[PDB]
RNA sequence: AGGGCUACACACGUGCUACAAUGGCGCAUACAAAGAGAAGCGACCUCGCGAGAGCAAGCGGACCUCAUAAAGUGCGUCGUAGUCCGGAUUGGAGUCUGCAACUCGACUCCAUGAAGUCGGAAUCGCUAGUAAUCGUGGAUCAGAAUGCCACGGUGAAUACGU
């Protein structure tokens, strides 16, 4: 399905959820790495990832975490 | 005893490489095997002759690598300081295993 | 009937030493010994005492090892098993036959040990106990070294094989000979246990050799010539003695002699028994001429 | 003294010798009804031993390399119509009047670029 | 293993000896330093050596 | 940097797999050619049901490895049933490659079980080792073939005639 050795995360985007949550929430995370997972920690946060054009706001509830951001946000828009 | 190994690309050029391989052994010392030759390693290609299309269009080629082997027997000093400086072919190379 | 076939237990009592009878007015002579048949053991009248001890030797070690309850199992079982891929570094592939060399190798050191072949059944079972008790656990440092052997092989063959040149391959093609003279089929029972270290000390010269090699072929060409000389006088002396002769022992030291100059020339980081040139080897030669 | 022949047949080539015996039959050290007895090409193996005389009286250790099963057996065949050559003339002239002496010509020939396989052209449309 | 050659000039003749060897030259049991002192005769004395570059192959008793 | 080139009410092309009993499945068993391989092919041993993983030689290669060829044959079984056919699709969980597999790999384990019971007008290829059928290798390529180029196994029918 993946590497089984570790769930991918970007570095970047890593460091920003620690800063974030630590922090308390406080402001829409935007972000890039669509190829990152979604963890633990970020539940209940608001993301708010590129789809090329935008950025598509995510809120993370707890079955989030079984999957990776760049499945919640469509890129292609057929009517 | 002396595993002497030619690899070229023209066949004639690999017996005159052989010929004189084994000429200069029988020469200074005793006991060759002769110039054994080896399955040519025949390697195919084919590739488009059309910039664009024609995808039936192709052209076919191949190289013949001829290979051959010697095998001196006995390793005197004497032959092998004959034979070596003096191989000096232009398209072959050279294996001397043991 | 005391000469018999198919035999597996010393149940010949004090075994013959010679055999005798007598024919009208004169004797008739012979030496009863053991004969090793590869499934059991005979014996067989032989005429020369020499001769008689080597098959009766050898009888007495496959005796030996089929009367001890399982010392080739059960050292296939406590080997250790790194050493056993250290075994499987044969190029001739099969490990279960080394083992059985190894063995054989522990079985004439304890014998030598023991004071040699006996004629007697008590003689047999005061040394089948102590073989018994000792054979499962010595063979442990025969093996393991055995194993640093066959790491030396392995070094030098990855030195050997591969992009050669022939100022190199003069040196190689000796070093293939002197491969070929200490390891061959069953090599540690065809040394023996009192050369297994010399061995080890050899292929110690084989490495060091390279070295030098590799920097200068010029030095190694003349101290190869002077190993060369000695080597086709060794030849040229060894093929005209009697047939006898040509097969003893004191004859067979001297290519060991030459190694052991191999030695001196090459690493004498590592040392000799005994001080030895060139000189000492023809000494030694037409003293020996007889 | 002993009666040889080599015959070729699609990607494979049999070694065969016969001496008078009384009947046997070897090939690659096996049977010859463990080796083609199951299966076709058991006849055709031995039919011109049968059409020729001496039938029984000769036996025969044979072998053969490469190619397939009917290749192989096509191999013995021809590698035997040879192997009778010491019997002369006057029985070689009516086995090339059955047809057996010639060795056959035909081999698997090659894939063409821009065809399928041999002759199989990939299907034409629109017209 | 001893091969031979002679070399005769006016009123003059030479016997030389081949060993496989490393360089050394030794002529009328003395060095050739301390025999010819003519750099010349020592290019003529090398320059057979030296044209099949088998200078240091072997050792010659002269 | 990301997305897109991979979308989707549809139409067409070329292929792959089937609709099965000349077969499906289990066990046993015989025969090929050709090619590749050093940031590579990768034995053997061990683990897992397997994809693979740990260890790790040999091989710059008529040596070692890819590599068990498969249809073929002998047995037991199914029994003409959308049926032990077909496997689509889908769910869970994994193996590898690569920084990374959601868009947007390939492969494995389990479960699922469409359509499809030989296809209209029309239309294609093929004259002998050919058609048809069965596997194998290569290039491209980190990973990616039902594509393309090669290799062999079994092995046809028909050609009156213009």
């Amino acid at each position: 399905r993946s590497l089984k050795k570790g769930p991918f995360i970007d570095l970047h985007l890593l460091k920003k959820v620690e800063k974030a949550v630590e922090s308390g929430d406080k402001k829409p995370l935007r972000t890039w790495s669509r190829r990152s997972t979604i963890f633990p920690n970020m539940i209940g946060l608001t993301i708010a990832v590129h789809n090329g054009r935008q950025h598509v706001p995510v809120f993370v509830t707890d079955e989030m975490v079984g999957h990776k951001l760049g499945e919640f946000a469509p890129t292609r828009t057929y009517r | 005893r002396i595993r002497i190994r030619l690899k070229a690309f023209d066949h004639r050029l690999i017996d005159q490489a052989t010929a004189e391989i084994v000429e200069t052994a029988k020469r200074t010392g005793a006991q060759v095997r002769g110039p054994i030759p080896l399955p040519t390693r025949k390697e195919r290609f084919t590739v488009l002759i059309s910039p664009h299309v024609n995808k039936d269009a192709r052209d076919q080629y191949e190289i013949r690598t001829h290979l051959r082997l010697v095998d001196i027997v006995e390793p005197t000093e004497k032959t092998v300081d004959a034979l070596m400086r003096l191989d000096l072919a232009a398209g072959v190379d050279v294996q001397i295993s043991l | 009937g005391i000469e018999q076939s198919g035999l597996h237990i010393w149940s010949f009592g004090q075994l013959p030493e010679s055999y005798e009878q007598k024919r009208g007015n004169y004797k008739v002579k012979a030496w009863p010994a053991l004969v090793d048949e590869r499934d059991s053991v005979a014996i067989k009248l032989f005429d020369n005492p020499l001769e008689q001890k080597q098959a009766m030797w050898n009888g007495l070690r496959r005796l030996l090892l089929l009367n001890i309850p399982s010392p080739i199992k059960y050292l296939h079982e406590k080997l250790p098993n790194k050493a056993k891929l250290g075994l499987y570094f044969n190029p001739y592939g099969k490990v279960l036959e080394l083992i059985d060399d190894c063995i054989s190798c522990g079985v004439d050191k304890l014998i030598d040990a023991n004071g040699g072949p006996v004629w007697t059944e008590e003689g047999f079972a005061a040394l089948h106990e102590k073989v018994r008790a000792e054979l499962n656990d010595t063979v442990v440092d025969i093996a393991k070294q055995v194993e640093q052997i066959l790491t030396a092989v392995f070094n030098i063959n990855k030195r050997l094989k591969g992009r050669v040149d022939m100022t190199m391959a003069l040196g190689l093609s000796d070093i293939k000979a002197q491969m070929g003279g200490l390891v061959y089929r069953g090599f540690v029972t065809g040394n023996g246990f009192k050369r297994l270290g010399d061995t080890l000390r050899y292929l110690q010269a084989i490495e060091k050799r390279l070295e030098k090699l590799a920097v200068d072929p010029h030095r190694d060409r003349a101290q190869m010539l002077k190993v060369e000389n000695v080597q086709q006088a060794w030849q040229q002396w060894i093929n005209k003695l009697p047939p006898a002769r040509r097969e003893d022992e004191d004859v067979k030291e001297i290519r060991w002699m030459i190694e052991e100059l191999r030695v001196s020339y090459f690493a004498q980081q590592l040392g000799t028994p005994y001080p030895i040139s060139d000189k000492r080897i023809l000494q030694a030669m037409e003293q020996i001429s007889g | 003294n002993q009666y040889y022949g080599t015959g070729r047949r699609k990607s494979s080539a049999a070694r065969v010798f016969i001496k008078p015996g009384n009947g046997k039959i070897v090939i690659n050290q096996r049977s010859l009804e463990q080796y083609f007895g199951r299966e076709t090409a058991r006849m055709v193996v031995r039919q011109p031993l049968e059409l020729v005389d001496m039938v029984e009286k000769l036996d025969l250790y044979i072998t053969v390399k490469g190619g397939g099963i009917s290749g192989q057996a096509g191999a013995i065949r021809h590698g035997i119509t040879r192997a009778l050559m010491e019997y002369d003339e006057s029985l070689r002239s009516e086995l090339r009047k059955a047809g057996f002496v010639t060795r056959d010509a035909r081999q698997v020939e090659r894939k063409k670029v821009g065809l399928r396989k041999a002759r199989r052209r990939p299907q034409f449309s629109k017209r």
